[PDB]
RNA sequence: GGCCGUAACUAUAACGGUCCUAAG
RNA sequence: CAGCUAGUUGGUGGGGUAACGGCCUACCAAGGCAAUGACGUGUAGCUAUGCUGAGAAGUAGAAUAGCCACAAUGGGACUG
RNA sequence: AUUGGGCGUAAAGCAAGCGCAGGCGGAUUGAAAAGUCUGGUGUUAAAGGCAGCUGCUUAACAGUUGUAUGCAUUGGAAAC
RNA sequence: CAAGGAUAGCACCGGUGAUUGGAGUUAAGUCGUAACAAGGUACCCCUACGAGAACGUGGGGGUGGAUCACC
RNA sequence: CUGCUGAUAAGGUCUUCAAAA
């Protein structure tokens, strides 16, 4: 795939792939790009399988040096989307770490909630079961 | 503002001061030292006597006493009733209080406790003013 | 320790005993608040605390009750399982005078009070003397035996007039009690549940 | 049994060439106790007059509200200018924790036990705007499944 | 450089009137 | 309240202490703490807890219980 | 106002810049495991709090059983 | 070794003090009319000088200024 | 087409109410 504009990111890898998501929640945008790191690839993956997104696509440069992911929306028909907001938790600085027995529901169990524990990112009610709890980046409902 | 900001110089809580602080200090008399101790109501000596003019709306002449405490402290306390019997130099027992129409005034004086005698000619709410019931 | 103008709360309040005995009487037939300022007008829209006070007002002076009182039971109620809107109304019914009332063995409630007050009255095992203790049902409460002769038996043993959640055993006067009152023997004097919202309020 | 009750009547007044306009104005809250509320504000010379075009203004603005086992579903923030109100779940038995507006427009539209709090201005008409907002915001949990392709509301 | 009058307890005069001088 | 500290910091031999130790001693060195708050001033027994708060926490350290210090003020020591 | 506030006109962006220390910080690989999560162990005195029960005519109250929090050590997890 | 006593100069804190400076509060005091409209000399900010007093004037800065006006 | 143009003692009513027809 071909591009023409320079894609950029923001030094935080959590709340970049936020704004980016609630901009183009908001402005009806489908298709989204930006600079691909694990964490993202890793908290894409989990949305897409939670049915927040339509599709994710990693690409790579013909030098095998730079990254880049790109990402659409999943609208219905009559075009309003799934996403209904997104706040993040372990800002930069203050970093929230939680326990099990701390574990937040987010919305009576209508959201969901990104959590990093051991395995990489990993959903509440899947954090719950697993009886182990760790950082807790973002919420998205 | 930010957690580092935060870090650095916390939260100062605005301070709270009293309403009464005439009363919350004690002296020692033997070494001299006045200290901060809550007390409800406070022993004092009247030493002038006399009216004041209430602040804007009111009109009227009401019953102030300068009074000094067991205390150093010298305090305006107005007579609540209808008549006195304080002499310009009499015991009084105060409270807290404010009135106001008068501005500088504090605290009332406790009816019929002590030497000043309380109010008579009154069946009304007389517990506030230590009235003997009639019977 | 209780009121000694029963016709005038019961005027007030709109609401008697269950019985109107003191809304009847043999004058007047006043239904009216008492006081000279009884025929004036602004009747409806009572405020959301004057409405939630006249209720529990009602509630506890159905049965003489002090509201320190009633604090203490709604403390000893409210923690437990859950919604107790089932156990709290057996609670408040479980009173031991209430309890000789629903008997029928006095013609009424602070009667039956005075009655248990002076030691006319016993209970499963032992004997009561204070007109509080909580009842649980299956406790026989049995009546006393030197109090069947009084001059004043007549009414009391004529409990054919009974409630059925208090089961007597006519004749033997047994005076258990099972099968718990439903709200439909606690009739429209007081059936409503902010009153329980208000003591959640105004006390912890 | 469209239930209604006055949550204020207050005495607006405008001025002329000489004396003052006075009329009441009413902010009435209509519900049926069943799903079915509506708030409306109306003023008039009189208050019975008033009373009417309140309540026909009410009636006219009926919304559709949704309850789960007598509650609120999951917790929201309602804002409109400076009022927010949040509102929280509860469990069956504690009833309306609400006074007020926001007690007024919970119990006419017939939710059982909800937790509210008022945590910005006290003005009815904004905290009434602040309470149907988060009332109307509300995600009920089959339109969420429809939205993600989960299976209704399971796991 | 003078003189006279003047503020809602008294007291005083912020203020006002006027004569003269090169200026007070 | 921006400098404080000269047994203060460190080393050698000996003494003293139930014990290690500038605890003390004689000799040789100039170090030690301090803007991540020394030092100075003011105040206070500390804690389990009491009262309050949805919670985070605010406030008092009743009664009682653990620990510390004192016995008119200031020093010294015997017995054990 | 960490949870839980604001700084155009209502209190609040230093007159502006060069900036040490501090705070924050691009992408990938490896190691260790200081933060983070989790298992075992020791302890966190008794009384107090909450839940259950018994005894005082019921209660207040007394008694009885259960009931956390933090620290340390040891054994694993490696997403940040 | 050493509590205490005497002598001596520094350090910090407290009370009070003739006289004096300003401040707040005060139903109906005197002198002016500085500000709010183009407030009758547009106002406001910093600054220097001067005057019974609000304030006046010079220097720089702002619109948080009225009228004006264009088919 | 820009003369001059200063001041006005104190405290105060006035919305009773919609429950409803
Ligand atoms: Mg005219
Ligand atoms: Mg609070
Ligand atoms: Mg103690
Ligand atoms: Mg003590
Ligand atoms: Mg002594
Ligand atoms: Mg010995
Ligand atoms: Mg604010
Ligand atoms: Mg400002
Ligand atoms: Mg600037
Ligand atoms: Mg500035
Ligand atoms: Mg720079
Ligand atoms: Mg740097
Ligand atoms: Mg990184
Ligand atoms: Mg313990
Ligand atoms: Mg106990
Ligand atoms: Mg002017
Ligand atoms: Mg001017
Ligand atoms: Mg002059
Ligand atoms: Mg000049
Ligand atoms: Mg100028
Ligand atoms: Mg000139
Ligand atoms: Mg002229
Ligand atoms: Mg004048």
């Amino acid at each position: 795939i071909t591009t023409t504009k320079p894609i950029k990111a923001h030094f935080d890898p959590v709340a970049d792939l936020l704004t980016k998501i609630n901009n183009a929640r908001k402005a009806k945008l489908m298709t989204v790009t930006t600079i691909a790191s694990k964490l993202k690839i890793a908290i894409l993956e989990i949305l897409v399988k939670e049915g927040y997104l339509a599709n994710f696509q990693v690409l790579e440069n013909k030098s095998k040096t730079k990254r880049i992911v790109t990402f659409n929306l999943k609208y219905t028909q009559r075009r309003i989307p799934s996403i209904n907001g997104v706040k993040q938790i372990s800002k930069p600085g203050l970093r929230i770490y939680r326990p099990f027995e701390k574990l937040p529901l987010v919305l009576n169990g209508l959201g969901i909630a990104i959590i990093s524990t051991s395995d990489g990112v990993m959903t509440d009610k899947v954090a719950r079961l697993k009886k182990i709890g760790g950082e807790i980046l973002a919420y998205v409902w | 503002a930010t957690i580092a900001q935060l870090i650095r110089k916390p939260r100062k809580k605005k301070k709270v001061k009293s309403k009464s602080p005439a009363l919350h200090y004690n002296l020692n008399l033997l070494n001299k030292k006045v200290t901060n101790v809550y007390s409800p109501l406070k022993r004092g000596v009247c030493t002038r006597v006399g009216t004041m003019t209430p602040k804007k709306p009111n009109s009227a002449l009401r019953k102030y006493a300068k009074v000094r405490l067991t205390n150093g402290f010298e305090v305006l306390t107005y007579i609540p009733g209808e008549g006195h019997n304080l002499q310009e130099h009499s015991v009084t027992l105060l409270r807290g209080g404010r009135v106001k129409d008068l501005p500088g005034v504090r605290y009332h004086i406790v009816r019929g406790t002590l030497d000043t005698v309380g109010v008579e000619k009154r069946r009304q709410q007389r517990s506030a003013y230590g009235a003997k019931k009639p019977k | 320790k209780y009121t000694g103008s029963i016709f005038k709360r019961s005027r007030r309040l709109g609401f008697s005993l269950l019985e109107n005995n003191k809304e009847f009487s043999k004058g007047k037939k006043r239904k009216t608040i008492p006081g000279q300022h009884g025929n004036r007008f602004r009747s409806s829209t009572m405020s959301g605390y004057a409405q939630q006070l006249q209720e529990k007002q009602r509630m506890q002076y159905m049965y003489g009750i002090t509201d320190k009182q009633f604090r203490r039971l709604f403390r000893l109620v409210l923690k437990q399982r859950g919604n107790l809107a089932v156990n709290l109304f057996r609670v408040l019914e479980s009173r031991l005078d209430n309890i000789v009332y629903r008997m029928g063995f006095a013609p009424t409630r602070r009667s039956a009070r005075q009655l248990v007050n002076h030691g006319h009255v016993l209970l499963n095992d032992r004997t009561v003397d204070t007109p509080s203790i909580i009842l649980n049902p299956g406790d026989k409460v049995r009546l006393k035996a030197k109090t069947i002769k009084i001059p004043i038996v007549k009414a009391a043993s004529e409990s054919g007039v009974v409630s059925p959640f208090v089961e007597t055993n006519n004749k033997t006067f047994e005076g258990t009690y099972v099968r718990f009152p439903e709200r439909s023997e606690l009739p429209a004097g007081i059936n409503e549940s902010y009153v329980v919202e208000w003591y959640k309020r105004l006390v912890k | 049994e469209f239930e209604e009750r006055i949550v204020k009547l207050k005495r607006i007044s405008k001025t002329t060439k000489g004396g003052r306009n006075m009329r009441f104005s009413v902010l009435v809250v209509v519900g049926n106790r069943k799903g079915k509320i509506g708030y409306g504000i109306a003023k008039a010379l009189e208050v019975p007059n008033a009373i009417k075009k309140a309540i026909k203004a009410a009636h006219n603005s009926l919304h559709t509200i949704e309850i789960h086992k007598g509650s609120i579903y999951h917790e929201v923030i309602g804002r409109s200018g400076a009022s927010r109100v949040l509102l929280k779940p509860a469990p069956q038995g504690t009833g309306i924790i609400a006074g007020g507006a926001i007690r007024a427009i919970i119990e006419l539209a017939g939710y059982s036990d909800i937790y509210t709090k008022n945590l910005g201005r006290n003005t009815p008409i904004n905290m009434i705007h602040a309470t149907m907002d988060g009332i109307l915001k509300q995600l009920s949990p089959r339109r969420v499944a429809i939205l993600r392709n989960k299976n209704l509301n399971e796991l």
